[PDB]
């Protein structure tokens, strides 16, 4: 028998489902989906980190004019300064008074820190939804791990489970994302070879092992001081260092629906988004016939204690007169109230105690023990909250 | 490796009281990538 139901996509909330196979005693199944993971497919565009300014010894051409050649290097800067007369500890470096030139050279590469301190630019597309669950099946807890696509059958204790498809295809990760250690950011990052100086992407490396890097850092070489051998320069400060302080709060703090964000791999956890359909093909052996199950008669219900809250604040005592000894399923016929226990051991001319949860001050509900219903009248009082820490 | 290399004199903008000199303790590069606050300082001497 195939039982089809729909539960909201919320982890840590046990849901009760009534399985009613015609000519067979009702079956109560408790279903709870712990974690819900939304892992998007990533495509690495580039890596960014703090840049490094490689400045070799300046070419001081004594009595001659140096020539700048166009070098294919990131942020390559070359400038030949005329009328230079530099000094060292033991006097002038050049024989000539005039006609001495200094060739200043500079280029930008990845810093030594790039393997340790870096941000990754990813293209996020089509999030794969996965769930961890728990089913109270035949008085025992069974764990079913399946893809929430509606086309992945997982069989546990002869019961076939088909989870999904997810009502929401949402994945907390726009098309373009940026990852730094344990933090994920939704950012429309500049493409490779389009990074601006002093901003995220001033230096771009396709992979962290890449040899040739892109660089656009506002490197401008300045004229050296009179009689001084040095390479003065003006440069836009590190875009990665600037982003580290300007990034703001990560997705773990800003994402709606109380999403928890994790890395390695990047995923949205507990993104309570939408609902989840559940299909359970329960085998014939699990079911017990109405004749084989005890018959409930002369039923009465009393509520000695009730508090309307999120947890099971209500207590109900149900008196009965059972035809034989056996297991009976307990289920609330009113959607306003939910019962904690799914199965109770029935005896004879005895009584049973149940725990229930409701939000109503005046709770009117029907309890189905096996195949017979009993009306419960409850006057539930407000809780202290206040505030609770779960 | 120090049999091939040697300490040197290089330009320093302030050798004391804001005056420039050919320093035997000239500063080359100060690295501050360490998040623990440790500074890796490069000097002209050995």
């Amino acid at each position: 028998y195939e039982h089809v139901t729909v539960i909201p996509n919320t982890v840590g909330v046990p849901y009760k489902t009534l399985v009613n196979r015609p000519g067979y005693s009702p079956m109560v199944l408790e279903m709870e989906l712990l974690s819900v993971t939304l892992e998007p497919t990533l495509s690495l565009d580039y890596i960014t980190c703090e840049y490094k300014t490689v400045i070799p010894s300046p070419y001081v051409k004594c009595c001659g004019t140096a020539e700048c050649k166009d070098k294919n290097l990131p942020d390559y800067s070359c400038k030949v300064f005329t009328g230079v007369y530099p000094f060292m500890w033991g006097g002038a470096y050049c024989f000539c008074d005039a006609e001495n030139t200094q060739l200043s050279e500079a280029h930008v590469e990845k810093s030594e820190s790039c393997k340790t301190e870096f941000a990754s630019a990813y293209r996020a597309h089509t999030a794969s939804a996965s769930a961890k669950l728990r089913v109270l099946y035949q008085g025992n807890n069974i764990t079913v791990t399946a893809y929430a696509n509606g086309d992945h059958a997982v069989t546990v204790k002869d019961a076939k489970f088909i989870v999904g498809p997810m009502s929401s295809a949402w994945t907390p990760f726009d098309n373009k994302i940026v990852v730094y250690k344990g933090d994920v950011y939704n950012m429309d990052y500049p493409p490779f070879g389009a990074g601006r100086p002093g901003q995220f992407g001033d230096i771009q490396s396709r992979t962290p092992e890449s040899k040739d890097v892109y660089a656009n850092t506002q490197l401008v070489l300045q004229r050296p001081a009179a009689g001084t051998v040095h390479v003065p320069y003006s440069q836009a400060p590190s875009g990665f260092k600037y982003w580290l302080k300007e990034r703001g709060a990560s997705l773990q703090h800003t994402a709606p629906f109380g999403c928890q964000i994790a890395t390695n791999p990047v995923r949205a956890v507990n993104c309570a988004v939408g609902n989840m359909p559940i299909s359970i093909d329960i085998p014939e052996a699990a079911f017990t016939r109405v004749v084989d199950a005890p018959s409930l008669t002369d039923m009465s219900c009393e509520v000695p204690a009730c508090t309307h809250s999120s947890d099971f604040g209500g207590v109900a005592i149900i008196k009965y007169a059972a035809s034989k000894k056996g297991k009976c399923a307990v289920h609330s016929m009113t959607n306003a109230v939910t019962i904690r226990e799914a199965e109770i051991e029935v005896e004879g001319n005895s009584q049973l105690q149940i725990s229930f949860s409701t939000a109503l001050a005046s709770a009117e509900f029907r309890v189905q023990v096996c195949s017979t219903q009993v009306h419960c009248a409850a006057e539930c009082h407000p809780p202290k909250d206040h505030i609770v820490n779960y | 490796v120090y049999k091939a290399t040697r300490p040197y004199l290089a330009h320093c903008p302030d050798c004391g009281e804001g005056h420039s000199c050919h320093s035997p303790v000239a500063l080359e590069r100060i690295r501050n990538e360490a998040t623990d606050g440790t500074l890796k300082i490069q000097v002209s001497l050995q």
